[PDB]
């Protein structure tokens, strides 16, 4: 404490305003949501030790073994196909999956799941969208920047970092969205142009989308196009 | 042997690690907005003075 | 840097003769006397190796002579004590690192 | 907010878990969710000397490094505490 005043360099911050309120949830809030956050994973791996001390180092001449560990779901989501998987780029325990529906006549909204091998339980991030989540990826530099593809052809980023969950960007017809859906989407490794999202609609065109400063700016990068109608 | 056991445990994941601690949104997008701070005016002309 | 680069063991490095007091039952005159003597007493017999019995032989005998016939002073790393004393008779000032001294008139 | 209040109503129905119990850094009872009162009243009182005392134990070693979690094991029961300056979760769960 004396060392502190003799060198006031970098006066220690977080000022005690608190939350307060005196009753209805007082406090509960950002120091003590790490203990309660590291309280749930370390209550789960308790509980999974028998599956995590099998998962490390079970250790499993021309024969192979697959061992099926965790199953992460959700019963309001049975109803949708897992469709689209990544890893995340930094971090190989947080992985995303990115709930749509396939088969077309039956389509109903898509909740994208950040899942972290720490807790199996429920996801680390959830985020409601429009319609089905087709394809999903994260961005191998900066792995917050999350690529997302759903039907109608909207093209969606999120950061994982933002504390409100809504989506940072969005295409629009006036930002040339393509038709139908988007079944593949992917991150260009380059950072010299900005960021640089690659997306593919069943329209049937290779879109290279740059990121700017609330807008989002279209370029062809090819056409799929012999006696038919459209473009393949 | 029972102190190795809980050593094997704690090695498996790191269970604290928080997924992007610290580092902020970055890049945020922020919209152009212009705000009118006050109009000046004449009061009582004859006709309009441009 | 500053307090960031400041770790426990560059803080005891960088400063030895730093200086803070905990409790202050005693006058404020008495201790300006006090604490000049156990500062000079304890650097006089920390020796190669800081003989803590050495220490509080000079102390005890310093503080007898100075004050009063039945004067008390015990120094450590860490202890829990509950002392009987007679008013503004008590002084608790701990040296830098692992040294807390507690003196006073019985 | 549904985020610490869903967590800590998560944590309880979760099986084999006997109770979540937030203590105040004066060793009172914010929310205490087990069974029979005299246990909840005995962990409020109890395990947080336990815990000061626990934390005055990692300090001594290294007065930089400050208790992130602790973890008792019981013979029968596991005991699990998150402690923080403005307070501290406590649970405990039965060993599988």
């Amino acid at each position: 404490a004396e060392i502190m005043k003799d060198h006031q360099i970098e006066n220690k911050k977080k000022k005690e305003v608190d939350q307060d309120k005196k009753q209805d949830q007082s406090m509960y809030s950002t120091s003590f949501k790490r203990c309660c956050k590291i309280m749930e994973r370390m209550v789960v791996q308790n509980d999974q030790e028998d599956k995590y001390h099998d998962y490390r180092y079970y250790w499993s001449k021309n024969e192979g073994h697959l061992l099926p560990i965790w199953r992460f779901s959700n019963e309001k989501q049975r109803k949708k196909n897992v469709t689209s998987i990544c890893w995340n780029p930094l971090y190989p325990d947080l992985f995303a999956v990115s709930l749509g529906s396939y088969d077309f006549t039956k389509q109903r909204m898509g909740l994208i799941c950040l899942y972290s091998l720490k807790n199996t339980t429920h996801p680390e991030y959830a985020f409601n969208c429009e319609a089905g989540v087709m394809c999903l990826d994260f961005h191998p530099k900066s792995a917050a920047l999350l690529a997302v593809g759903l039907y109608d052809g909207t093209v969606l980023v999120y950061d994982i970092r933002n504390k409100h969950k809504k989506p940072i960007y969005q295409s629009t017809v006036r930002n040339q969205k393509h038709t139908d859906p988007v079944w593949q989407v992917k991150w260009n490794p380059d950072t010299s142009k900005n960021y640089n999202f690659y997306s593919i609609s069943s329209d049937g065109r290779v879109m290279n989308w740059i990121l700017m400063k609330n807008k989002l700016e279209p370029e062809e990068v090819i056409l799929l196009r012999s006696t038919l109608i459209g473009l393949a | 042997e029972g102190v190795e056991k809980c050593i094997y445990q704690n090695n498996q994941i790191d269970l604290l690690e928080e997924y992007f601690e610290g580092e902020t949104s970055e890049h945020v997008v922020e919209n152009l907005s212009s705000k009118t701070l006050m109009l000046f005016k004449d009061e009582k002309e004859i006709c309009k003075r441009s | 840097k500053a307090v960031t680069d400041m770790d426990i063991n560059e803080l005891r490095k960088l400063m030895i003769g730093k200086a803070i007091i905990n409790s202050s039952d005693m006058q404020g005159d008495l201790l300006q006397e006090a604490q000049d003597v156990i500062q000079s007493g304890i650097e006089n017999n920390s020796a190669p190796v800081l003989n803590i019995e050495a220490a509080c032989k000079y102390i005890k005998e310093n503080l007898d002579k100075k004050f009063g016939p039945t004067w008390q002073c015990i120094i450590g790393e860490g202890y829990a004590y509950d002392v009987t004393v007679q008013n503004n008779t008590l002084l608790f000032m701990f040296y830098n690192g692992n040294l807390a001294v507690l003196i006073f008139k019985s | 907010m549904s985020e610490v209040e869903d967590t800590l109503n998560r944590i309880k129905t979760h099986k084999t878990v006997l109770g979540y119990l937030i203590v105040n850094s004066e060793g009172g009872v914010v929310r205490g969710a087990f069974k029979d009162e005299e246990e909840s009243k005995n962990i409020a009182n109890s395990i947080p000397l336990l815990t000061k005392k626990a934390r005055s134990v990692v300090r001594d070693l290294d007065p930089t490094n400050d208790l992130v979690f602790l973890r008792i094991q019981t013979k029968l029961n596991e005991i699990m505490v998150a402690p923080d300056d403005e307070f501290s979760l406590i649970v405990i769960q039965t060993k599988g």
